[PDB]
RNA sequence: CGCGGGGUGGAGCAGCCUGGUAGCUCGUCGGGCUCAUAACCCGAAGGUCGUCGGUUCAAAUCCGGCCCCCGCAACCA
RNA sequence: ACUAUGGUUUUUAUU
RNA sequence: AGGCGGCCCCCUGGACGAAGACUGACGCUCAGGUGCGAAAGCGUGGGGAGCAAACAGGAUUAGAUACCCUGGUAGUCCACGCCGUAAACGAUGUCGACUUGGAGGUUGUGCCCUUGAGGCGUGGCUUCCGGAGCUAACGCGUUAAGUCGACCGCCUGGGGA
């Protein structure tokens, strides 16, 4: 209804340097097991680098830029609201929901060693084949196929 | 094919769809669209969009003949005979003229609108 | 034709609160009309926004 | 009592679109507006005033 | 006793005055999405080009056999 | 106005 | 009354006005009797574009002989005849004298040789509110549902009808 509860915000830590670094003790964290995610922050990236070794300007170039969300979707209701209406996402949007939105594998077959996964999907991030696809590519064919409203 | 690169545009518009011929100034069609022909069924051929698919759709049928600066004959009430227009010329067209040449009929047939209750 | 000057608009004009798109429409009759509310656009006549 | 033959004060009460100005913006109440309303039906089959402005 | 159009995933049909792209699409199977079923929208499964030859690495695109279909007692003496 | 549609429930203490 | 709107012409009713003139109470009320019809129906002869009772086909749904939707005859208009019935409704039968006010339109007639989409006195047409009165309540309110008069055609709780 009428809640305005202000936004969220997180500060760069200065042992990792970066605000995208400062996360990693809450992507990937499970059970309230901070100082378990903790354990392998930073060293996960000097692990990306034994998978390609590019310094950190070029860490996240594809890593990122190939998986960020850009539009949102769904319908409005003003009738015959039978369609989708697409929207382009905000910049607060640019470096979230791809290490977020999709568990479909990971909480049904695993996805192999803890310690070596950050390095695996920031890796699968920058291979594009297979999972993670179709909940992505899907978007980039339905906002051109459904846009005739908005 | 040989480019012929000249034509006039016949444009009709109806509450619920949008009507677009090419012809040369000899009279003889050379492509067609409409806005429900352009895929689209119910209301959403009423659309802003579905009045520039017609537009790129017959633009689609002379791509090959090179026509892209035209003339337009208007015809009917419907608002997509501004909408098709104004998508036209952000599909690459040049438009030199537009004349509304919708008829007046001397009544004859009662108007469809009937109702009579 | 349309608005006889300067530019090619011709844009659309609202002249009524919560009326178009959200929250309408005619919140003015059974009964309410009403001849003080707009002031003195309602000494000229009655009709003025459909004819 | 008005003509319909002259035209050159008679187009006052017309349009650039062709339509009559409206009796509560002629304020001439109805005698004057319906033998204005007949003139201009007889000066567009006399020729003097077109129909629509439609081509 | 003899002829030429057709034969292309289960059906229908283009492909063919360039000799190779396997296609349009209906059905079948499965998801988005609206009040909901279908339309819509995103996709999946399955081809001995009838069947063998000529010329060939190569033939749906040209031909020749063999077979089947075709308005029809192919002639039955 | 802002999707075109969706039928039935025994008479009954009886206030 | 029903109803009346392309435009022009032949024949012409109804309404209303000013001045001068006339008849001689001839004035008001009204089943049958005499005329008048919207629409469809109907005899006879035409016509067919549009639309559409009837008739189908496709969909909708649990069903759909209906709604939706694509078609479609008669009907539409016209000439001569028949059919008197309608929310023919501002549901208030017809005629008549009279009672506070505030306002919106239509149209004669004399005058000024006229700030005008003019104006005033007087005649006709046509309307809105509202005072007093009237009503079970809506509502009627000078074109009253008031004050009631002079008459007429109807009425008598519902099932059946």
């Amino acid at each position: 209804r009428r809640r305005v509860i202000g936004q969220r915000k997180i500060l760069p830590d200065p042992k990792f340097g970066s605000e995208l670094l400062a996360k990693f003790v809450n992507i990937l964290m499970v059970d309230g097991k901070k100082s378990t995610a903790e354990s392998i922050v930073y060293s996960a990236l000097e692990t990306l680098a034994q998978r390609s070794g590019k310094s950190e300007l070029e860490a996240f170039e594809v890593a990122l830029e190939n998986v960020r969300p850009t539009v949102e979707v769904k319908s409005r209701r003003v009738g015959g609201s039978t369609y989708q209406v697409p929207v382009e996402v905000r910049p607060v949007r640019r470096n979230a929901l791809a290490m977020r939105w999709i568990v479909e594998a990971a909480r049904k077959r695993g996805d192999k060693s803890m310690a070596l996964r950050l390095a695996n999907e920031l890796s699968d991030a920058a291979e594009n084949k297979g999972t993670a696809v179709k909940k992505r590519e899907d978007v980039h064919r339905m906002a051109e196929a459904n846009k005739a409203f908005a | 094919r040989k480019q012929v690169s000249d034509g006039v545009a016949h444009i009709h518009a109806s509450f619920n769809n949008t009507i677009v011929t090419i012809t040369d100034r000899q009279g003889n069609a050379l492509g067609w669209a409409t806005a429900g022909g352009s895929g689209f069924r119910g209301s959403r051929k009423s659309t802003p969009f579905a009045a520039q698919v017609a537009a790129e759709r017959c633009a689609d049928a002379v791509k090959e003949y090179g026509i892209k600066n035209l003339e337009v004959m208007v015809k009917g009430p419907g608002p997509g005979r501004e909408s098709t227009i104004r998508a036209l010329n952000a599909a690459g067209f040049r438009i030199t003229n537009i004349t509304d040449v919708t008829p007046i009929p001397h009544n004859g047939c009662r108007p469809p609108k009937k109702r009579r209750v | 034709i349309k608005v006889r000057e300067n530019e090619p608009f011709d844009v659309a004009l609202r002249r009524f609160k919560r009326s178009c798109e959200k929250a309408g429409v005619l919140a003015e009759v059974r009964r309410r009309e009403f001849y003080e509310k707009p002031t003195t656009e309602r000494k000229r006549a009655k009709a003025s926004a459909v004819k | 009592e008005i003509d319909y033959k002259d035209i050159a004060t008679l187009k006052n009460y017309i349009t650039e679109s062709g339509k009559i100005v409206p009796s509560r913006i002629t304020g001439t109440r109805a005698k004057y507006q319906r033998q204005l309303a007949r003139a201009i039906k007889r000066a567009r089959y006399l020729s003097l005033l077109p129909y629509t402005d439609r081509h």
